[PDB]
RNA sequence: CAGUCCGCGGAGAAGCCAUACCGGAAGGAGUGGUGGAGCCGACUGAAGUGCGGAUGCCGGCAUGAGUAACGAUAAAAGAAGUGAGAAUCUUCUUCGCCGUAAGGACAAGGGUUCCUGGGGAAGGGUCGUCCGCCCAGGGAAAGUCGGGACCUAAGGUGAGGCCGAACGGCGCAGCCGAUGGACAGCAGGUCAAGAUUCCUGCACCGAUCAUGUGGAGUGAUGGAGGGACGCAUUACGCUAUCCAAUGCCAAGCUAUGGCUAUGCUGGUUGGUACGCUCAAGGGCGAUCGGGUCAGAAAAUCUACCGGUCUGCCUCAGACGUAUCGGGAGCCGAAGUUGGAAACGCGACGGUGCCAAGAAAAGCUUCUAAACGUUGAAACAUGAUUGCCCGUACCGCAAACCGACACAG
RNA sequence: AGCUGGAGAUACGCUUUGACUCGGGGAUGUCCGAAUGGGGAAACCCACCUCGUAAGAGGUAUCCGCAAGGAUGGGAACUCAGGGAACUGAAACAUCUCAGUACCUGAAGGAGAAGAAAGAGAAUUCGAUUCCGUUAGUAGCGGCGAGCGAACCCGGAUCAGCCCAAACCGAAACGCUUGCGUUUCGGGGUUGUAGGACCAUCAAGCCGAAGUGGCUGGAAAGCUACACCUCAGAAGGUGAGAGUCCUGUAGGCGAACGAGCCCUGAGUAGGUCGUUGUUCGUGAAACGAUGACUGAAUCCGCGCGGACCACCGCGCAAGGCUAAAUACUCCCAGUGACCGAUAGCGCAUAGUACCGUGAGGGAAAGGUGAAAAGAACCCCGGGAGGGGAGUGAAAGAGAACCUGAAACC
């Protein structure tokens, strides 16, 4: 029992963000927020290979597969890119109404 | 009012078997009295009451996982109707 | 006229309990979303209740 | 453990493991092997700081040892089935063991142990395909049975009331409180698993209302009766219930040496309604009137007191007719005669005894007040109403109390 | 922008006309319980009265009071109060101590108590109460034994003193031989260097500066070459050790509703008898304190100054209220030469399992891995278990999943 978010269920992307990886063997890959999951920090983006294996289920089929699949990973991502990659992110810049908190590296959005 | 007493029909062989002879039963809440259910039956389905019985039932006591509980104490209620039976269609189809 | 509706939401939510003893319930959701529909009548006609009486 | 230095470390820390090296000892190094994330050395500071013992404590593992036993000396054997596997589970045919029990029904008390389908870890003193064990799902029905919506005993309460450092101790009425009083149905059928509950047949109870008879008096938290009670013996009738037979009915054989049925086996009535049918036993006297001083006053009801003339009521149970069931059996036969006989029924019987044997409401009878006396009390029929809780299963025991599938 | 509790599992779906989640109020809130319509073996039985269509709603205990409106019960420790131990020490043991300890019971609050001098005291000073230091083991008490043990001065924390009876006016109602006096209301009146009459910000939250290439590796945060930010190098997460990846931190903002500074007290003062508190155990025993019986004085008056007397000083009793400094810690934050799974609370959760008719007693605790990628598939076996294959850095991690010492086999 200890929850995982010492980040207080605060997330740096949103879902459909492209997204680049620091670290592990995806660094420098590249890819679109699928699924993000707050409070357990997992990440999904398209790209991160796992070959999970069954046909020992009767379920889907009274064999199945091996296939292949998505593995979600901590914010150990690079939340956001640009023409410029990697980076942090300046935020509170206006949209055309200003009601969007927006985002920025040396300068940009998004 | 009333439509809430109705826990559920009871399922079973036995509540069929009967269903086919014109009397129905259902589960209600353990609160209910005779006289409220007959009444209940009388405004969620229109037919006349014409026989009643009614009897508490102790939850069967499980346990998963090494966690032991007593299940939620039930009340089955069966009843019989006069010559217009047949209540909603809803038989065994 | 409020009692009317919750009546008629009661009837059908006591409809899907029935099938749910049976092996038809297809739309769990419209299990819970009836019952709030009631409480949301209930809590109006309070919200009605103190207004104008005061 | 702390402060400060020096540093080391996924080319791998602590920890664990060997080791012939090193200091005078407590000790400490070198190298190797696991390990996989923190840690050594120096100086200082503080301590929960050094274990063989305490019949020490928590823990794990030994010895006794494959030893004692496997929980009544009421024995078990063959076939056949299932199955991965069977001395043990299923079935069949013999065998043996209890039979005022080792059968059945209840109360407790336990709580799903009940039934069905499945399972095989562990529980079962071996096995296990099985179980009272594990899984999932069903089963539990009441106007009339027990309790409650009635009553009271002991007891416990208890406005008022009597006391007492406090908390509290008593305590009249009333109230609670069954182990007791009171009260309306029996016969049959059946889920795998419920039954005076459900279904079938036909009863009863109270309540409301209607139709009608009647067409007027009802008649209380108060009075009165009664309910209301001991023990031992014991007369008469009877039932339950069991015995006999050349009674009836049903079915078939038999053979071993015989019996050819007069042999063998089995059955041989339950409820209800109606009777100018038979019946022991049991109960009961009956009004008119007087007195106030009796029941608070009342009273047409009780008590006291005086006068007045076998009979009634009753059915225990039997017998007949009908009917509704059940009924051996291959849908449905017969239901006789004689006898025995309860602690049960008639009854609240007789007789004897002394230790002198609940209360209370229901209930019957009276008036008080009040309500009326041309829509009474009551009765008859029809209709309508019938609430709550309990009911499965074990229940002299493998399911309750004994830490156990316990010789209690 | 996700959400759909732990809970890890599917299906059904909700959400950018604002979900969830977080702060703030509202509204529902079954039955028991002080339980309170009545009963009762808590969580269940049985009623009555008004609404009256019915489903449904409200009332029906006792105590104080006209009437509002209070009260009953609960609360870890803390407070005050009514009762009040015994082991034990005394190397025995009665007085003594242990001790007004433990305990029971009552009242109450965030505190409570106490408190505004008929005082301490010996300078003709002090000027409410509480608490700390000290005076000081001084005085003193004690089978003068074991032992028990002050107070003033002085130094701090905090410091506020306010109100009524009573002489006197106005009654008003009632009390009597006639402009008067029992308890009620306004005025006025509160004392000792005598007074007074009547006559001269924190809450939910938002913004937040700054790093890239090569190397080892399974992985980068390590190493390394150059940098940058710093009112931010507190900290935690990320495949290993990250000021510059995240979350943060310093700083700054931040709300409709939200909490929070001639009189002056009599059945009494006093006394005798029984007793007791402060160091006070009858001691020369004052004083307070009350059970019983008694029973004064008024301002040229009353109490005390430790038997008692005179003098000399302190002070005005028998009516009340009064924050703060003080105690505790059920609960919250922060912190630690505190523990780190026999330690540490009993519990890494559980007052559970289990033991007991009961009051009550009462446990063991844990660890895949980075991430589930949680082992497709094949083999022997009903299984269980195992061998291959794969996943993974490691299967010398495989769910009886960190290490894996010793006994023992
Ligand atoms: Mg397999
Ligand atoms: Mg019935
Ligand atoms: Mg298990
Ligand atoms: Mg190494
Ligand atoms: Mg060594
Ligand atoms: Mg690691
Ligand atoms: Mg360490
Ligand atoms: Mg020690
Ligand atoms: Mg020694
Ligand atoms: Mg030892
Ligand atoms: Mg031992
Ligand atoms: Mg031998
Ligand atoms: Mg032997
Ligand atoms: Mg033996
Ligand atoms: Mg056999
Ligand atoms: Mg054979
Ligand atoms: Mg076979
Ligand atoms: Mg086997
Ligand atoms: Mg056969
Ligand atoms: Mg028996
Ligand atoms: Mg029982
Ligand atoms: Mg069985
Ligand atoms: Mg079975
Ligand atoms: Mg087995
Ligand atoms: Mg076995
Ligand atoms: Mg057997
Ligand atoms: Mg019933
Ligand atoms: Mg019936
Ligand atoms: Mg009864
Ligand atoms: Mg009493
Ligand atoms: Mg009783
Ligand atoms: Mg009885
Ligand atoms: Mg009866
Ligand atoms: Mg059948
Ligand atoms: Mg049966
Ligand atoms: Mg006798
Ligand atoms: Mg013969
Ligand atoms: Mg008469
Ligand atoms: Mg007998
Ligand atoms: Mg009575
Ligand atoms: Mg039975
Ligand atoms: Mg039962
Ligand atoms: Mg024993
Ligand atoms: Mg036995
Ligand atoms: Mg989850
Ligand atoms: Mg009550
Ligand atoms: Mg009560
Ligand atoms: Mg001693
Ligand atoms: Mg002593
Ligand atoms: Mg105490
Ligand atoms: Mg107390
Ligand atoms: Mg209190
Ligand atoms: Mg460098
Ligand atoms: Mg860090
Ligand atoms: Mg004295
Ligand atoms: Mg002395
Ligand atoms: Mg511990
Ligand atoms: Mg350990
Ligand atoms: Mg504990
Ligand atoms: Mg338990
Ligand atoms: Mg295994
Ligand atoms: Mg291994
Ligand atoms: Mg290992
Ligand atoms: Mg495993
Ligand atoms: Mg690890
Ligand atoms: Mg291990």
């Amino acid at each position: 029992p200890s929850a995982g978010s010492h980040h207080n269920d605060k997330l740096h992307f949103k879902k459909g963000d492209t997204v680049i990886v620091l670290s592990g063997k995806h660094k420098g890959q590249t890819g679109k927020v699928l699924l993000a999951l707050p409070r357990d920090q997992k990440v999904v983006v398209e790209g991160v290979n796992v070959i999970t294996k069954n046909v020992k289920p009767s379920m889907t089929n009274p064999q199945g597969g091996q296939e292949q699949r998505e593995l979600a990973l901590h914010a150990s991502k690079v939340a956001l890119v640009d023409p410029e990659t990697g980076k942090a992110t300046r935020v509170r810049k206006q949209i055309v109404d200003g009601k969007k908190v927006r985002v920025a590296v040396a300068s940009g959005k998004t | 009012s009333h439509y809430d007493i109705l826990q559920a029909p009871v399922i079973s062989e036995k509540a069929y078997s009967a269903m086919e002879r014109g009397v129905y039963s259902f589960w209600v809440s353990p609160k209910a009295t005779k006289t409220e259910i007959k009444d209940a039956i009388q405004q969620a389905f229109g037919v006349r009451v014409i026989g009643i019985s009614t009897m508490n039932v102790p939850g069967k006591r499980k346990r998963v996982g090494r966690f032991i509980g007593q299940r939620n104490d039930r009340k089955k209620a069966i009843v019989r109707l006069a010559e217009g039976q047949s209540i909603e269609a809803l038989a065994g189809q | 006229d409020f009692a009317k509706e919750i009546d008629a939401r009661k009837k059908e939510l006591m409809e899907l309990r029935f099938q749910a003893a049976a092996g038809q319930l297809a739309q769990p959701h419209r299990v819970r979303q009836l019952r709030r529909e009631v409480a949301q009548l209930n809590t109006v006609k309070a919200e009605l209740a103190r207004k104008g009486e005061q």
